[PDB]
């Protein structure tokens, strides 16, 4: 299972807008329109639209899919993130991970099997205010850019289910987008 | 090499270019865009992206294409030029869509092309927002604008400045040639 | 237009 390493050095005020800007550029990747299906092995694809974000801490611009739910379920675990960092109260060292996963069903008692097939992580060193605006916007252009080439090396998609596979493969909960199955978390090494 | 693949494969591919065009050019306007997702499949969102077009866009990128697909020595580039106030004009991005002649034998335009098409579509839209021209286009309209051009045929990369930068978007491998986009621009803005 | 169904 493949796993791609971001690092980015951030003052505290732009760690929330960084970790944003990546987790989702890859989910714009990650995610297709809302499957509805006709047959078994035979459905439609509904449309995803996309938003602008400027940043208000960054000189920075990224594209994310458009979507409130999905977009303040990333807000939620990135500001566990910070607070745990301005918790932490150490050198400035933590990291937000992304996994997409599969599921193989399993027969009681035990849980499906959750297979991992690839996961983003994005560490962060926290550390006059106006370069750094600037600095920081400039190395944000190049993770997204480094994201993009990642994506297109074409390693490996699971199989495009079928309606009873569907569940396996994507999150279908979301009022309008269908991202992979995935899980966030993160840790604090300072 | 059959016959109703073929057919698919060049309306893919028409189309694709017809939608790249799009992306670049508004993502140079000077304005946020913001586009809706929609649950439903509406049928006529080409790519599963909910790409609004520009009718004058579409116009002047058929009038370039002439009924016509890349391929080997006719690439189809999107020249993105700034021009001041005073009849001033620096080059600043060329977008070349190309085709090889290399071919992929075991690849199925059904659905396969046509989903890392849609995904390379989803890579320019993130990458067209963090090139350089990105902020000079959201700032343009008063003492210069963003003008734009559509070449067919020959790339040529003259006018970018020394010391340009080329990035690539993605590539689709299909039976009849590997689709390449990229993205040479200028870093020296004078 | 673009494909109406994808088959699986």
């Amino acid at each position: 299972c493949r796993s791609e390493v971001l690092e980015v050095s951030v003052e505290g005020r732009q760690v929330e807008e960084a970790m944003l800007a990546v987790l989702h550029t890859v989910l714009l990747h990650r995610s297709t329109g809302k499957f509805h299906y006709k047959k078994e092995g035979t459905y439609s694809i509904g449309t995803v639209g996309t938003q602008d974000v400027d940043c208000d801490f960054i000189d920075f611009t990224y594209v994310r899919v458009s979507s409130e739910e999905l977009d303040r379920a990333l807000r939620k675990v990135v500001g566990e993130f910070k607070d745990a960092l301005r918790n932490s109260g150490g050198d400035g060292l933590g990291q937000m991970s992304l996994e997409f996963y599969q599921k193989k069903k399993s027969r009681w008692p035990f849980s499906d099997e959750c297979i991992p097939w690839e996961v983003w992580t994005v560490k962060v060193h926290v550390v006059e205010r106006q370069i750094c605006r600037e600095k920081v916007g400039e190395k944000l252009c190049e993770k997204i850019i480094n994201i993009v080439e990642v994506m297109n090396r074409h390693e490996y998609l699971p199989k495009m289910p079928t309606q009873s596979e569907v569940d396996n493969v994507f999150d279908t909960g979301l009022r309008d987008v269908q991202p992979y199955l995935y899980k966030i978390s993160f840790q604090i090494t300072d | 090499l059959n016959s109703q693949d073929r057919k698919d494969l060049d309306k893919f591919i028409k189309f694709f270019a017809l939608k790249t065009v799009q992306v670049i050019v508004q993502a140079r306007l000077g304005e946020k865009i913001c586009t809706r997702s929609s649950s439903s499949p509406t049928g006529s969102d080409w790519f599963n992206l909910a790409i609004k077009d520009i009718p004058e866009v579409t116009h002047e990128a058929k009038k370039a294409l002439a009924g016509q697909l890349p391929a080997v020595g006719r690439s189809m580039c999107v020249e993105i030029s700034l021009k001041t106030s005073e009849g001033d004009s620096m080059e600043l991005e060329i977008w070349c869509l190309e085709m090889n002649e290399k071919c992929d034998k075991e690849i199925k335009v059904s659905y396969t092309v046509y989903n890392r098409l849609s995904l390379l579509l989803k890579s320019l839209l993130a990458i067209t927002r963090v090139t350089p021209a990105y902020r000079l286009s959201r700032k343009q309209g008063h003492e210069y604008v963003i003008l734009y051009r559509i070449y067919f045929g020959e790339v040529q990369l003259s006018g970018l400045g020394e010391g340009f930068q080329t990035v690539r978007v993605g590539t689709v491998g299909t039976p009849v040639g590997t689709i390449t986009l990229s993205c040479a621009y200028r870093i020296n803005l004078a």
